[PDB]
């Protein structure tokens, strides 16, 4: 490895005429590129319809009766249809344009529920009744302290008295003096801002407890063939809402963290186990108990979630790495 | 940090990561920073400075002559639109610079600009997680930290647009491609494998390593340190994790480790001898069975 | 991993047309973590029958600071001695 | 991975290695390449000729605000310093293009 | 001196003159390429010499 | 106060922010990084904007300093930057160790008296006390007489 | 777009997006897609 | 009395907002948008494009100066702040020194332009080439920041320091 | 505005602007500067001519 | 873009095409030009806006 | 290694799962894949084609774009303001009063203020209000 | 007008449809380190030589004094200088000339001390005088490089560093006639 | 939220006996101009939702932020230059009580009021550390506790 | 040479041009342009007429600096001892420069 050596045998003025011959490699053929890549492109469909500033000649339009149909899911998805609402309201949403849902190479999933799916009921796997009460008196209490903190007490303290507060002084090293609504903000911009404050700050509390109370599972019942358990849960109003969810899209595997597991909340014998529906990527927070769960199915549902948990998430032992993966066999064919 | 690809990347996102895995002359003449270019020679009649660009047909270009030590420009800036095609010669500069027109592919010609480009910067890529460090003293100097980790295990497939539609909303052909994916990469492993042993036998070791023999001994420690942490991590997460690992056989493992405890941890007290603790001692009588083999 | 950048582009076999014929790229392959220069001073001479390039290192900078305390005796002896001398006269 | 020794033969008597591999992945090894991830990306045409993206032609939001903001600030201008407000009723012909419109 | 006459035709010949002058230099220097075509020689050369005229004569 | 005033409207500006970005990430359903960053960044922004009122307090250390003449100018001719330094860290070392582990001053004090501090001059106190104190002392005097 | 159809309507939601006399939108203001 | 002077303020507080946009949509593309070889050798670009960086940067300076002298003299004149009357504190110095802190550069900004104006249009029409295009640039910019130390030459007669007047004449 | 519109593409040789947007915005908003500045000589507070008898109304 | 040509060499003029660089018994006489027809210049385009507003418009 | 054991469900698309390693569903469905694992992205490919097309620029949320009414009174109104301003700013400026009301509010805590009357409506009645403090 | 057309909409094949076969791809590999690689591009300059040709002798057929001679009697007039030279001599003063290159130099117009210069510089430099200066190309050159290939240069138009004062134009014309509204469509 | 906002609003229009028509003009183009940077927002966040996301995307994002920042802290500087060198009267006669008003408000409250800040700030860094490992729905209640 | 090896921007910061060999023929790993404008405006360069008039108004302002404001700083409240002395002092550093009174000496050129 003596480099100046190297470059005294490696670009000498003498082999100029030959040192940039760019040369393509007499190298291996491989059939997938250089016989299959050339062939698939030589059948590529032309057509002469182009547009004479912007098409191609080899620019073909796909037929959407070609195009992949869903098989994807066994669900429908209404999204696609939108919602009548909407419609009353002219909406326009990315989900409902047509050419959006024109796709060109693929079929659009079905918005209605596959034709497969039955949408009779089976039995109740679990239940937790007192969950409702209990998330309505959480929210009737993050509503009244809402409606205290920001209005009771902000509408006599802004509007029936004269002095301020001590902590509207303690940082101002300036004369006393008394305040009145009635000489301030003449050009009433403080007046809509409130207004818009107040509303979206509620809108977004409202949105904001829903979505928290949303992820854990009220009430379920595996359907007759168990294969679309029907769960609800907590709703916004504080009331139920009633939801599907398909036999394979729920699991339980180990966290991305590997060091977590001790710290996980269903390690604890009376704690929470989630199951994630993976074709919404929905979570259904069941209680890790047995008083809450039916004891004629639940094995079932643990054998239906419990796939990934498995040795290969702790790893392979001295004696199991010999087993790792399956062995590629390759040259013992030609 | 890196963006998952296979879910986000549809056009722009596609090219710059196409880019960064491949670095196709015209998929980083699409990404190259504005800041600066790598220079060339100077453009002569033998030696054309070869300006590149992505199948455009015209590019605007200016002339400064033969750049010198005291003054970073040679000649007077004179700007010339360059057609595809044939060389041209700056005439103030007599500057022979010649258009590349590149076009997408993988053919050797693209090979013989690859040295042309400098290498795409892998710093500003993926998400960040710092708005922008707020010192005075570091405005234009370091780029962005980052909190998070970047992983690197990560293998890029080029996919035709409307195969990977296919990909997308048929999970089984995905799985199916990446089986047939991961076979591929172990094969071109081992057959690199046996490239390197064929040419250290037809060629023999670049040399010894110019270590020295306390490094040698340390590096030999390290490594048995690291199979040992590795060897407790494996079965304290395997302790860890019993209750989700196995289900059925769980409420025997619990209640034997429970009975044994109490008559180790009550009426009792535990001296324990060499590294052996409480907890590796409840493993140990969790999955009895199983150490009762290796 | 390259030293010499010329030794770098000397005959690569990892091209990406080579690459074009697998279709799998690997992020251990990164052009900017390929190689890099060793920092050190190198100059290219007129040798006697091809360029040379010398590796000029001026300073090895791997020094113990207990030889920077070996050498700074004398300079404060010496400051110490002034001082003293200033002082007596 | 596993390879057949009359394989090995066959192609070591058809190709005889005369240079390295430089790939970066002759150095890994098999539990590395067992912990290593397959990833996709779609090749398409491209457009952008640039680093930045590809953007719109035309800010008619844009446009409007910046009419909003100068109708506003004459407006309140004429309303506060000159104590003005417009006679909107001499304008006739323009107040029914309005109405109209 | 001070706010006066004089500083007034300092401020306007500095700026009415200068600037102006530079301004409309520029406009038939890239005359061309604001507009698409070719100036008119003779409205151009009495603009130039009434324009330059002006400002001295003010 | 307009310093004040330009803080407040710089703060609505950054809740105004932050409302948007909340409003977006519940209408999404997955965060992101950079608007997680920014908006960490015009929080912190704003927390660096809050303390404001402390001018009384930087004016007091830069308008001290800025006091001194020159030494060679000969008005004091002491100059004790560092050797103030290295002394007063020795200084308070030697407090801070007789405060801890030895004799600590009595804080105790009454606390049910009515103007039980209101002490007024007297031979025990001088009568050396404000010039215009009096007025102070009859009030506290009268105030004695109420509560006794 | 008035007596000459340059839109079309069906990749348009809603047909109306400019000041036009020759379209009308494929869903009908009293048309409801139901599930 | 309320009425012009208002008018006046509130519109110079417009063309401060105004002046901000276009100097940071200006400047943001000369430092981020430069092609491969304009990056840092301003040298090579036209002088009148020079001379537009160096007076977007000038005005980027002394805009926000002058919108907080708009914003205490809107303050004074509707709220009643005392910020210019000499009763209680305030002195008609301090708005002069900031408006002439205004006033200068303007001047120096604006006039700078034409400069390079003329020297683009002059060297195509001798078909040479300029006679200092280094000196000339480093002139321009040694000019305005020379700019930002003529405050005082437009208040001599305010009645300044002796010592505040010959420095303010030294440097004009 | 013109100026630098004008060259700042060619000279600096940059696509557009840094902002478009800004720029757009900044093109549509000078007028209601100029306006408002040009305005001031010819409207007043004091609205009613010197022949204007006020006082009957 | 424009691509027709409109302008190359032309002479007979006042220089003859012929070779009478060493010619004696030829003299040129650059006063005696014959007429010739004048090439106004190349007139503004006009727009086709029809076509135009084919071109810009947008779908 | 560990092999799926078994799948339970009617949809024979599912038996998919039965020929793949849990890791390799945990690599091609979780951590890195967790948000995609098990998805037909039917939203991904329909979020991406509608941001492609030049749609109108006006939006109001991420679900739904603008209001069309509000949009169109907007340019209305912003078009002929803009037009009443220009032609009285440019041209009728001569008779500010033939041209210009007289109007303004006052603060609450003082008096009403004489011009403080209500807008086209003047010739009828007179307006009054009470302060407070 | 066409109506809308999107580029996405239609089906591409930039990469192969299949995967390779592992025995396909053994024998890539072990072909792949057989064979020796095309090299990259090299910027370095192998055997440089006198760009503008030989430099002037001291004394010969055309000295640079003469070049020196040239530029105190350069000049611009209104009309073109019937002071033709003998082709002959031109061919004597620059041995290797065409003579009928000669032919097209001395119905140039040009003083014949400039037209010697110019016949000179053609010769030496092989400029094509044939070749019409236009707005596309400003001249074209023949050359022959040291890969013996006879390449053609076509030296264009520059400008005094104001781009949007260059006339871009695609067409063998002197006017500038063309106004594209963006200078960078493709970005 | 709708009926909060128009009881608000109807209640403070009613104190303040605003004129309708005037109130309206002003509230209809500031809601002009409030949905036109919300809808310019929005419409950019949308672009960026997919196949837009750059690196120079990014840089540009971070670059505006940034010059939005320095922009707006630009005339508080101006401002706090104004205010440290302060103007007031003679100090020889005119204004004498300007030697002893320090106006230095003491910091034992100032740690109390700002406490707030530096909670949200924390909370803040540790929804950015945790949204690598947690859920959308895991991380709502840090949003809403942040939110109030 | 070092450190434009390991941080090029900070070179470019710098202003250091690129000090790799490029003789071996192949481009370097990172090419910058320069930003010698630091190297340029000095007494020592092209900026030599700018930095000596830059350097000129400075020792005026330093001598403003010096004797016109910070004096003015020291002193602020009525003192008990010799503040009539001390008031002298300041404003006699003050009201004594040359440039104001050096006129006297050449008289009859004016
Ligand atoms: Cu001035
Ligand atoms: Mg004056
Ligand atoms: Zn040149
Ligand atoms: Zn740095």
């Amino acid at each position: 490895s003596d480099p100046n050596d190297f470059y005294r045998d490696a670009y000498r003025n003498e082999n100029r005429w030959i040192d940039q011959s760019v040369f393509t490699p007499k190298t291996s053929k491989m059939t997938h590129y250089d016989v299959e890549w050339p062939k698939e492109l030589a059948s590529r469909p032309v057509t002469k319809k182009f547009h004479h500033d912007k098409g191609y000649k080899y620019d073909v339009t796909t037929p959407y009766d070609q195009r992949y149909n869903y098989v994807a899911d066994r669900l429908g998805h209404p999204e696609i249809l939108g919602n009548p609402f909407e419609r009353l309201m002219r909406l326009e949403g990315d989900i409902y344009h047509p050419n959006y849902l024109d796709q060109p190479f693929v079929k659009v999933p079905n918005a209605n529920p596959n034709a497969s799916l039955n949408f009779e009921e089976g039995e109740v796997l679990y239940e937790n009744t007192r969950l409702l009460e209990w998330a309505k008196f959480w929210n009737y209490s993050v509503v009244v302290g809402y409606l205290w903190c920001a209005y009771f007490v902000p509408y006599n303290i802004f509007f029936k008295t004269h002095m301020p507060l001590e902590h509207a002084y303690d940082n101002l090293f300036f004369p006393y003096f008394q305040h009145t609504h009635f000489l301030w903000d003449n050009n009433a911009l403080h007046i809509p801002t409130v207004g818009g404050v107040a509303i979206y700050a509620t809108y977004i509390a409202l949105s904001y407890i829903n979505n928290i109370w949303k992820d854990y599972v009220v009430r379920a019942q595996f359907s007759k063939d168990k294969e679309l358990l029907f769960v609800t849960r907590v709703s916004p109003f504080g009331t139920t809402e009633e939801e599907v969810y398909e036999v394979a899209h729920l699991e339980h595997l180990p966290p991305s963290v590997r060091s977590g597991v001790k710290d996980l909340s269903a390690q604890d014998a009376d704690g929470l186990v989630d199951v994630t529906c993976m074709s919404s990527q929905r979570s259904l927070v069941f209680y890790k108990g047995d008083q809450y769960w039916n004891p004629k199915v639940y094995n079932d549902f643990i054998n239906q979630t419990s796939n990934l948990w498995t040795r290969n998430y702790t790893g392979y032992n001295r004696l199991e790495v010999q087993n790792s993966v399956e062995q590629v066999k390759i040259g013992f064919s030609h | 940090r890196m963006t998952n690809t296979t879910e986000e990347a549809f056009d722009e996102v596609s090219h710059e990561w196409q880019a960064l895995v491949t670095s196709n002359p015209f998929d980083l003449n699409v990404f190259n920073y504005l800041e600066n270019t790598q220079t060339s020679n100077f453009g002569t009649v033998d030696n054309p400075l070869v300006v590149f660009t992505s199948e455009t047909p015209f590019r605007y270009v200016g002339c400064t002559g033969q750049m010198n030590e005291d003054d970073y420009e040679g000649h007077e800036l004179l700007f010339f639109l360059l057609r595809e095609g044939s060389l041209q010669r700056c005439m103030g500069c007599g500057q022979v610079f010649k258009l590349v027109r590149l076009r997408n592919e993988y053919s050797p010609e693209m090979d013989y600009y690859l040295s042309n480009f400098h290498p795409y910067e892998m710093q500003e890529m993926g998400e960040s997680d710092t708005t922008v460090l707020m010192s005075p003293y570091k405005y234009a100097s370091h780029y962005e930290y980052t909190q998070f980790e970047t992983p690197s295990n990560m293998v890029y497939s080029m996919v035709n647009p409307d195969e990977h539609d296919r990909l997308l909303v048929d999970p089984a052909y995905r799985m199916e491609r990446t089986k047939a994916l991961e076979e591929k990469y172990k094969v071109y492993t081992s057959s690199l494998r046996e490239v390197e042993k064929q040419f250290e036998e037809r060629y023999g070791r670049a040399g010894q390593i110019n270590i020295s023999k306390v490094t040698y001994s340390t590096l030999i420690d390290v490594e048995k340190a690291v199979l040992k942490m590795d060897r407790l991590f494996r079965k304290v997460a395997k302790f860890e994790n019993r209750a989700f690992i196995d289900r059925a056989n769980h409420s025997r493992r619990e209640k034997r480790m429970l009975e044994r405890a109490q008559q180790r941890w009550d009426s009792n007290y535990s001296f324990f001898t060499g590294s052996l603790t409480e907890e590796e001692q409840k493993y140990r009588d969790y999955y009895e069975t199983e150490l009762e083999a290796y | 991993m390259f030293r010499w950048l010329f030794l770098y582009w000397y005959n690569s076999t990892d091209t990406p047309s080579a690459i074009a014929k697998v279709n799998l790229w690997s992020y251990i392959n990164l052009r900017l973590f390929k190689a890099r220069l060793s920092s050190s001073i190198a100059y290219y001479i007129l040798g006697l029958n091809n360029l040379e390039l010398k590796k000029l290192k001026i300073f090895y900078k791997n020094t113990y600071f207990d030889y920077i305390y070996l050498k700074s005796i004398p300079c404060l002896f010496l400051i110490i001695f002034f001082t003293n001398l200033y002082l007596f006269l | 991975t596993v390879i057949n020794s009359e394989f090995l033969t066959y192609l070591k008597s058809n190709y005889k290695i005369s240079f390295s591999a430089s790939n970066i992945v002759k150095y890994l090894s098999d539990k590395s390449v067992n912990n290593s991830v397959i990833l996709y990306l779609r090749k398409n045409k491209i457009f952008n000729k640039s680093r930045y993206s590809r953007n719109r032609q035309t800010y008619r939001t844009g446009a409007y605000w910046c009419l909003y903001v100068n109708i506003i600030a004459v407006v309140a201008f004429y309303f506060w310093f000159y104590k003005f407000t417009m006679n909107f009723g001499y304008l006739w012909w323009l107040l029914y293009s309005l109405i109209l419109s | 001196m001070h706010d006066t006459f004089y500083v007034v035709a300092h401020f306007h010949i500095m700026l009415s003159g200068a600037a102006m002058t530079g301004i409309f230099s520029g406009i038939y220097y890239y005359f061309n390429a604001l507009f698409g075509v070719k100036y008119s020689r003779m409205f151009g050369y009495m603009h130039l010499i009434y324009y330059s005229g002006g400002q001295w004569v003010a | 106060a307009i310093c004040l005033f330009a803080k407040f409207w710089h703060f609505v500006f950054i809740f105004l922010f932050w409302v948007f970005f909340v409003l977006r990430i519940n209408e999404l359903g997955r965060i992101r990084y950079p608007l997680l960053v920014a908006n960490v960044q015009n929080f912190i922004i704003i927390y660096i904007m809050s303390w404001a009122y402390m001018y009384p307090w930087l004016k007091f250390i830069f308008r001290k300093y800025l006091d001194v003449p020159y030494y060679w100018f000969y008005l004091n001719g002491r100059e004790l930057g560092i050797r103030v330094f290295f002394t007063d860290l020795k200084l308070f070392f030697y407090g801070i160790t007789n405060r801890l582990f030895d004799f600590n001053p009595s804080s105790i004090k009454f606390e049910k008296y009515p103007f039980y501090y209101w002490i007024n001059s007297s031979q025990l106190t001088e009568f050396n006390q404000y010039r215009k104190f009096v007025i102070r002392d009859s009030i506290i005097y009268s105030l004695n007489n109420y509560i006794i | 777009c008035i007596y000459q159809a340059y839109q079309n309507p069906l990749r348009h939601i809603n047909t109306g997006h400019n000041p036009n006399n020759v379209y009308e939108d494929i869903v009908m203001l009293g048309d409801y897609p139901v599930q | 009395g309320v009425g012009s002077q208002d008018i006046l303020i509130l519109s110079v507080v417009f063309a401060g907002i105004s002046t901000t946009i276009s100097f940071t949509n200006l400047l943001i593309t000369r430092r981020t948008l430069a092609m491969p070889g304009l990056r840092h050798r301003r040298v090579l670009m036209p002088f009148v494009t020079i001379s537009i960086f160096l007076t977007l940067r000038m005005l980027a300076t002394i805009t926000p100066v002058l919108g907080a002298a708009v914003i205490m003299m809107a303050f004074d004149r509707h709220w009643q702040t005392t910020f210019f009357e000499y009763a209680y504190g305030g002195d008609p110095i301090l708005s002069q020194h900031l408006f002439w802190f205004f006033g200068h550069p303007e001047v120096y900004v604006l006039i700078i332009p034409t400069f390079g104006f003329i020297n683009m249009i002059v060297p195509h029409n001798n078909t040479r080439r300029v006679a200092s295009k280094h000196h000339m640039i480093w002139a321009i910019y040694v000019m305005a920041y020379m700019g930002y130390l003529v405050w005082g030459h437009h208040m001599y007669l305010v009645g300044l320091d002796h010592r505040s007047r010959t420095m303010y004449s030294t440097i004009t | 505005g013109g100026f630098a519109n004008f060259l700042i593409p060619y000279h600096v040789g940059s696509k557009d602007v840094a902002y478009p947007r800004l720029n757009s915005i900044g093109f549509w908003i000078q007028p209601c500067g100029y306006i408002l500045l040009a305005k001031i000589g010819f409207l007043r507070p004091q609205f009613w001519r010197y022949y204007d008898k006020t006082s009957f109304s | 873009p424009y691509t027709k040509k409109h302008d190359d060499w032309v002479f007979d003029v006042t220089m003859p095409s012929q070779n009478y660089q060493t010619d004696l018994t030829v003299n040129i006489h650059p006063e005696n030009k014959k007429m010739h027809v004048m090439k106004q210049v190349m007139r503004q385009s006009y727009w086709d806006a029809e076509h135009d507003m084919a071109h810009e418009y947008d779908y | 290694m560990n092999r799926f054991f078994k799948v339970s469900s009617k949809y024979q698309y599912y038996k998919y799962l039965e020929q793949y390693d849990a890791a390799f569903l945990r690599k091609y469905q979780s951590e890195t894949h967790w948000y995609l694992g098990r998805r037909g992205a039917w939203k991904n490919l329909v979020i991406k084609y509608a941001g492609d097309h030049i749609s109108l620029e006006e939006e109001h949320n991420v679900k739904y774009k603008t209001h069309l009414s509000f949009v169109y009174l907007s340019y209305r109104l912003a078009w002929v303001l803009f037009a009443y301003v220009l032609i009285y700013n440019h041209f009728l400026l001569g008779d500010i009063g033939k041209t210009f009301n007289v109007g303004e509010w006052d603060h609450r805590l003082k008096p009403s203020a004489e011009r403080d009357y209500p807008t086209r409506y003047e010739s009828l009645y007179i307006l009054d209000r009470t302060q407070k403090w | 007008r066409a109506g809308p057309y999107n580029p996405n909409r239609y089906k591409d094949y930039y990469i192969p449809r299949t995967l390779p076969k592992n025995e396909e791809i053994v024998e890539f590999v072990q072909s792949q380190h057989s064979v020796p690689a095309s090299p990259i591009r090299n910027q370095r300059h192998i055997n440089p030589v006198r760009e503008s040709g030989p430099l002037p002798s001291y004394d010969g057929t055309y000295t640079m004094e003469d070049i020196r001679a040239v530029f105190y009697n350069t000049t611009v007039g209104r009309d073109y200088c019937y002071c033709q030279m003998d082709p002959e001599e031109i061919m004597r003063r620059v041995p290797g000339i065409t003579r009928k290159e000669a032919e097209f130099i001395t119905k140039l117009g040009l003083s014949p001390q400039e037209q010697v210069d110019f016949a000179y510089i053609a010769y030496n430099i092989g400029l094509d005088i044939f070749y019409f200066t236009n707005q596309m190309f400003v001249a074209r050159q023949v050359v022959t490089n040291s890969k013996g290939e006879k390449v053609e240069v076509l030296w264009n138009a520059q400008c005094y560093e104001d781009i949007a004062q260059l006339n871009v134009g695609f067409a063998p014309v002197l006017e500038s006639v063309d106004y594209h509204w963006e200078i960078f469509l493709w970005a | 939220g709708l009926l909060l906002g128009l009881s608000s609003i109807y209640y403070l229009m009613y104190v303040r006996l605003l004129p309708f028509n005037k109130i309206i003009f002003a509230w209809i183009l500031v809601a002009m101009f409030l949905y036109w940077l919300l809808s310019g927002f929005v419409f950019f966040v949308k672009k960026y939702q997919y196949s837009k996301f750059t690196a120079a995307i990014q840089r540009f994002w971070k670059r505006t932020y940034i010059i939005f920042w320095v922009i707006e802290a630009g005339t508080f500087s101006v401002f706090f230059y104004l205010t440290l060198n302060a103007s007031s009267e003679p100090v020889y006669m005119y204004d004498q009580i300007k030697i002893y008003k320090t106006h230095l408000f003491s910091w034992r409250w100032f740690l109390i009021k700002l406490l707030p800040s530096v909670s949200i700030i924390l909370l803040g860094y540790y929804l950015q550390l945790t949204l690598k490992w947690n859920l959308f729905n895991k991380q709502n209640t840090i949003v809403l506790l942040i939110t109030l | 040479y070092e450190l434009f090896v390991d941080h090029p921007d900070l070179a470019q910061w710098t202003g250091t041009y690129p000090k790799v060999d490029s003789s071996h023929g192949f481009p370097f790993y990172s090419t910058y342009e320069m930003y010698r404008d630091f190297q340029e405006n000095t007494l020592n360069s092209d900026g030599s007429f700018a930095q000596w008039i830059t350097l000129v108004c400075g020792i005026y302002v330093i001598h403003v600096i010096y004797n016109y404001m910070i004096p003015y700083y020291w002193v602020s409240t009525p003192l008990k001892n010799d503040e009539f002395t001390r008031l002298r002092m300041k404003d006699y550093i003050a009201s004594t420069v040359l440039e104001e009174v050096y006129g006297i000496s050449y008289a009859e050129w004016g």
